[PDB]
């Protein structure tokens, strides 16, 4: 996540969609939903896994 | 919702040949998603190697694993990576197959009942079999749990064929053993959907995953007891019902 | 017992069927209710969930506008332009790169169908075995080898339901081997026209149309229909008629079937089988079939019904002519909710029987069809689509609206080979033009003096008369202000007499205006040779009237006046000019009890300042149609009058009045008010005129 | 709106590319001074 | 004259390019050509000829790379039908990659390199993003000896150093030049050249870049 802000702070929620050609933590039912927080002028990094 | 001890890397950094970025310093500890470590040089005879701790701020079900990376400046294709987890044995993901192809079963055991429910959602256009059966033997094993039960009659038919007599085999993951407590020689009444099907013709078995459900049956000298009485000529009326008239759909 | 109070819809209404234990919502034309249409009562009392294409629920009914879908992907090319979402009427341009070439339609815009309109844009290069497939709009490809032996797939985006092939593969000769996907929604419906015509291109081949067999062959139709709960209609009425139908058409080319019916509802119950030696001729297989009852105290059980047909085609050494003969099966389903067993492994058998796919050079593929026709809307679109069957340039699948759309498909069908002597018949092709799509409008303009321009319209009752109303024309009009435009081509034609009402007069009272009688009628002397864009209009109480609603001749006048004019809310169109081309616009006239309100707000219209009696000019004969009843629908033009004003029933279009003013002018403000209505002569008054005067063209008035 | 943003009603940037507008260009604008001057519009893609 | 869109391609794409046609005066013509594409050994794989008449002089063509292929170099070699001894080239590359995020330059204060200078020499790093914005990130630099076809490396020459905001500086001494080599006479060194590699990774652990100055 890139924030591009002079001054500025974010809390944003990110998801991923499921497939059925992979398999997760997301099934139909539930999905993944994370909360996180970018200081101004930087980056964050989130990972995820698949098979 | 896991995160480093600074004190502990501060310690770490302080000692020869390893090296922190001075950026990671400034990075308080609520945003310490990744970490990153330079290496001098790794000997060729022994192990050498290092430890620390992890705390927890938040509390998240579901966690998912971790992960460790390593690898050489020049040459990237060459990297080797490894999990951990700690209530699930290295760290890999759950999963049921051999050797070709396989679904997963990250999900949970059954569902969860009166008359009219009963009546009514057997009826559904996804469920394709219903059946009565009697647990005949149990094998557990290491991968997965196996049952192998004989069918009484078959109430509703689908599109496997079966007889009377015949003996049929259910799989499940091992968490769902808590579960179902099934006992040796006993009677059930189970119905489930078409996309738990597995293997092939003529081997196919059947999956306990959520939308499968098993009931148990009392034996017929008990239903003159009013423990399941109401529920015995229920499930009578419903047999009968399908078998004479069917289902109003 | 379930709670029946508080299911009204926003923005439009709701019916209760099947006495309570079902609703169904509807919305006027360019609307569709979400989530779900109609629900169902079960028996906890407790209505059903709102069952999405992901169970999305709402707490409210309402209905929203139309969105045709969103390309996806385009390779080699562009199109312009682009937005999150296209609404009705909007046009997308593609263009590709060079050293390419593009087939099939640059322009394309999506009408208040759903769909848009023309054919797939294909840019190719020219350098493989088996030429581009093409991604069709809305759906998403995988594979990019063209030579022999390879594979695409095709796949589309959420909220959205496949129909056609899953997987191509190229054969030996240079064509794919399958259907071209174009995935579709839940409010999308065949319109007759589309579906008699897809059914008799599929069916015939072309030279007229006749039907190829080889010698010494034969065809066998098995029609399959199921009684289970989901009509519950007397005795099977209504799929007489259309089986009568079927039987006749095909009779009718000169071939010799043998016919076989079943029904089911949990048990097959075979009635005429093929092996009966009295099963190849129409008189005794419809007099079977006009005595089928019912039997019901349900369930669906496909399985078995197909099973059924299979054991009534197996051969106990075959006989002669096994590999000379064709199968035609036709199942009427409305439902296909299996419970019982899937029944696509019944049909893999059975076209084991016949070796069809078990060779490389002999593939033996057109010996079996399977037509599927769904009715209603709980039709389970997927299971629909894999029984089928699935050939190139061919569609098998078809889903109507309702019970009466089948029997106007096959009563279209049987009217279609009739010769152009019938009335007010339209069979649009695949690249029609506009004309072709109405062939009766006709064109006047007149310069009349110390005036600008006057266009007005008119319909062409038959070969000798043209009918126009009478404000544009009048009796000092010589041959200068006389111009007809017919046929589709500007060449004028000479005349022979102009034909006012009597009665019709314009002239202290406060009202300049009076428009009593706006009925003028032009007779040539001249015959028209009937062909393809031209074509006449069909009048009310006429015999070919009476013979074109499917009565029996015994209905009277005021019977027809009842059915074509009841006391409600009727449907009506009028075709309007806008941007040099003619197009339908619809409205609600209203002919019932509500006629008194819709002509108590007359005495808004300008120069009615000294109205003694609002009827003493509005003439009891006029009809008030549009307006905000109840939704607010565009009026008419008052300087675009002169049109016909028809209405489409039976799949027929029928005159019903001429056009004569609007309340307001709002109409020249194009580039609506509550109080604008539109007031229109009704022509059932008139008919005595048009009965002395419509003696000698022996049209079978009566 | 009354309710928080949440993720249903979102487009996703799709076209990643690597090399696009390949057409050819004709001028005949009349001349003034020798320089002919034309006015061409481009839609551009969804990368940054 | 061939032009071709891009530089680099993967298995699956497709090629684009196009062939204008001029005389001796630099003005358009009209007559027959011909083109081959011919594989890193040498055989050629396809063959073709085209007319370039009433198009003012510029053909497009184009051509789809299979997705079972070798790798490596790829040549397009065009020529007239009139007089096949002259014949015009042009060079591709074949190879999967994917694509990256920001650039690196690495540049020298001096051009040459005097023998007599007790500083060594100093080069500098600079890394930017590709819209415009500046990087943080470490590097590892190393140096080489270049002489007729032949590479040398000095491994005591590694260097990691820190770039933030996309500036970095690299000493090369003296000491370490001579013993790298068997030559303590330095005026034997005259006639051969230096080359200096470096790699740049974010504090992100996403990328790696690669950039090379030789000569
Ligand atoms: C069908 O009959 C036999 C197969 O038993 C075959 O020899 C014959 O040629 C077939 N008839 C055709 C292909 O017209
Ligand atoms: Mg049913």
């Amino acid at each position: 996540l890139y924030n591009y802000r002079q001054n500025q702070e974010l809390k944003v929620r990110v998801e991923l969609l499921h497939n059925p050609a992979f398999c997760s933590l997301a099934t139909t039912k539930r999905r993944h939903q994370q909360t996180v927080t970018i200081p101004p002028k930087s980056s964050l990094s989130v990972p995820y896994v698949i098979v | 919702g896991f995160a480093p001890d600074t004190d502990d890397l501060k310690q770490l950094a302080n000692g020869v040949d390893r090296y922190i970025s001075k950026y990671e310093l400034d990075k308080a500890f609520s945003d310490r998603n990744t970490l990153i470590i330079y290496l001098d040089k790794v000997s060729h005879s022994e192990d050498d190697c290092l430890a620390f701790k992890v705390h927890q701020y938040f509390n998240v079900e579901l966690i998912q694993p971790g992960a460790v990376k390593v690898y050489a400046y020049y040459n990237l294709e060459e990297s080797c990576t490894r999990f951990y987890h700690p209530e699930k044995e290295d760290g890999k993901l759950n999963k049921l197959c051999r050797d070709e192809l396989c679904r997963c079963a990250e999900e949970n055991c059954f569902i969860q009942v009166t008359l009219e429910e009963r009546l009514d959602k057997a009826c559904e256009p996804g469920v394709d079999y219903v059946y009565k059966t009697r647990l005949v033997k149990v094998q557990l094993s290491n991968d997965f749990d196996e049952y192998i039960m004989a069918i009484e009659q078959t109430i509703k038919s689908g599109s496997d064929e079966v007889q009377v007599g015949q003996q049929r085999t259910f799989i499940s993951p091992i968490k769902c053993r808590e579960a179902l407590k099934l006992e040796e020689k006993k009677h059930y009444l189970m119905w489930g959907l078409s996309s738990d099907f597995w293997g092939e013709k003529p081997n196919l078995s059947y999956i306990i995953g959520k939308d499968t459900w098993v009931e148990h049956w009392p034996e017929e000298d008990e239903c003159q007891d009013e423990e399941n009485q109401k529920q015995c000529q229920d499930l009578g009326a419903f047999t009968e019902s399908m078998v004479v008239f069917g289902c109003p759909n | 017992s379930c709670s029946l109070e508080g299911v009204e819809i926003k923005g439009g209404s709701f019916r209760l069927l099947q006495e309570g234990q079902a609703l169904e919502y509807v919305c006027p034309s360019g609307f569709y209710p979400y989530p779900v249409q109609t629900r169902t009562c079960r028996s906890t009392g407790s209505w059903s969930t709102l069952k999405t294409q992901d169970q999305k629920t709402v707490r409210k009914a309402e209905c929203r506008a139309i969105h045709c879908p969103r390309p996806h992907d385009f390779e080699n090319g562009e199109y312009w332009p682009r937005s999150p979402y296209y609404n009705v009427s909007d046009e997308i341009s593609f263009h590709c790169y060079d050293g390419y070439t593009l087939r099939g339609s640059a322009n394309r815009t999506c009408q208040v169908n759903g769909r848009w309109s023309g054919q797939t844009a294909i840019c190719d290069n020219g350098a493989g075995y088996c030429s581009n497939p093409g991604i069709p709009i809305g759906t998403r490809k995988v594979g990019s080898q063209y030579r022999l032996e390879d594979s695409v797939t095709y796949h589309c985006s959420r909220g959205l339901t496949l129909r056609g092939s899953q997987r191509r593969t190229c054969q030996e000769g240079g064509s794919w081997s399958g259907t071209e996907p174009s995935c579709q929604d839940s409010f999308m419906y065949d319109t007759p026209q589309e579906v008699a015509e897809a059914f008799l291109s599929s069916l015939t081949e072309t030279i007229k149309r006749k039907i190829v067999l080889d010698p010494s062959g034969s065809m066998n139709i098995y029609l399959v229909l199921d009684g289970s709960d989901s009509i519950g209609a007397s005795n099977f009425t209504g799929a007489k008629k259309c089986l009568v139908n079927l039987i006749e058409k095909v009779a009718s080319y000169g071939v010799k079937p043998r016919y076989g019916l079943v029904t089911y509802a949990t048990y097959p119950k075979i009635w005429v089988k093929v092996s009966e030696a009295d099963s190849s001729n129409a008189d005794w297989v419809t007099k079977q079939l006009n005595e089928i009852n019912y039997e019901d105290h349900s369930g669906t059980n496909t399985k078995k019904a197909l099973q059924a047909v299979y054991s009534m085609m197996s051969w106990p050494v075959p006989p002669e002519g096994w590999n000379r003969t064709r199968h035609v099966i036709i199942l009427m389903t409305d439902g296909l909710h299996n419970m019982g067993g899937d029944p696509i492994t019944v049909i893999d058998e059975i076209r084991d029987l016949l070796y069809i796919g078990k060779d490389r050079k002999n593939p033996r593929e057109d010996y079996l069809d399977v037509y599927v026709f769904g009715v209603g809307p709980l039709v389970n679109q997927v299971n629909i689509n894999a029984l089928a069957s699935k050939k190139d340039n061919e569609q098998h699948v078809f889903k109507v609206k309702d019970m009466e759309n089948l029997e106007d498909v096959f009563y279209q069908m049987i009217d279609e080979s009739q010769s152009l002597s019938l009335c007010g018949m339209v069979w649009e092709h695949r690249k029609g033009t506009d004309y072709h799509k109405q062939p009766w409008q006709a064109k006047i303009s007149v310069i009349r003096p110390s005036k600008g321009h006057e266009s007005c319209m008119g319909a062409v009752v038959s070969e000798y008369f043209v009918l126009t109303a009478a404000h544009c024309f009048t009796v000092d009009d010589k041959e200068h202000s006389i111009k007809v435009s017919v046929g589709g081509e500007k060449r004028d034609l000479e005349i022979e007499v102009v034909l006012f009402h009597p009665n019709y007069n314009i002239n202290e009272a406060g009202i300049p205006e009076f428009y009593d009688y706006d009925v003028a009628l032009i007779k040539l002397k001249n015959k028209l040779k009937y062909g393809q864009t031209i074509r006449p209009i069909c009048l009310p109480c006429t015999e070919g009237t009476t013979r074109a609603l499917r009565l029996p001749p015994t209905t009277t006048c005021q019977q027809q006046k009842e059915e074509l004019l009841p006391a409600q809310d009727i449907k009506a169109l009028f075709v309007s000019e806008e941007e040099k081309k003619l197009t339908r616009k619809e409205v609600y006239i209203k002919n019932g009890d509500k006629k008194g309100s819709c002509e108590r707000d007359a005495q808004y219209a300008p120069g009615y300042d000294k109205v003694k009696d609002i009827s003493e000019v509005v003439t009891p004969r006029f009809l008030c149609t549009g307006g905000v009843s109840p939704y607010a629908d565009p009026n008419t033009c008052r300087g675009d009058s002169g049109g016909p004003l028809i209405v489409h029933k039976r799949s027929r279009f029928i005159q019903v009045g001429v056009i004569s003013w609007g309340v307001v002018d709002v109409c020249k403000n194009q580039k609506v008010p509550a109080h604008a209505r539109d007031f229109h002569i009704n022509l059932f008054q008139v008919l005595p005129w048009l009965k002395e005067k419509l003696q000698d063209e022996d049209l079978g008035f009566l | 709106d009354e309710d928080i943003i949440a993720e249903e009603n979102i487009v996703s940037r799709s076209e990643f590319p690597e090399s696009w507008l390949w057409n050819v260009e004709d001028l005949k604008e009349p001349p003034k001074n020798g320089i002919s001057t034309k006015l061409m519009n481009i839609f551009l893609k969804d990368s940054i | 004259f061939i032009q071709t869109d891009k530089t680099i391609y993967t298995p699956g794409s497709t090629v684009l390019y196009r062939i204008f046609t001029v005389n001796h005066k630099l003005l358009p013509v009209g007559r027959t050509v011909m083109v081959n594409i011919e594989n890193p050994e040498g055989i050629p794989v396809k063959q073709d000829s085209l007319s370039s008449q009433n198009q003012l002089g510029v053909l497009p063509l184009s051509w789809d790379i299979p997705e079972l292929v070798n790798m490596g170099q790829w040549k397009i070699r065009a020529y007239y039908e009139n007089s096949p001894q002259q014949v015009f080239s042009t060079e591709f590359e074949v190879k999967e990659y994917v694509l990256p995020s920001f650039e690196v330059i690495v540049e020298p204060t001096e051009k040459f390199y005097y023998i007599y200078n007790e500083k060594g020499l100093e080069v500098t790093i600079t890394a930017r993003f590709l819209y415009g914005k500046k990087v943080e990130g470490t590097a590892f630099v190393i140096f080489g000896i270049q002489d007729g076809e032949q590479r040398i490396s000095l491994p005591e020459s590694l260097k990691r150093i820190p770039i933030e905001d996309g500036s970095g500086e690299v000493v090369l001494s003296r000491k370490v030049l001579l013993d790298g080599v068997q030559n303590p006479r330095a005026e034997d060194l005259v006639g051969k050249s230096l080359y200096v590699s470096a790699t740049v990774i974010l504090h992100s652990g996403s990328d790696m870049v690669q950039a090379e100055r030789s000569g």
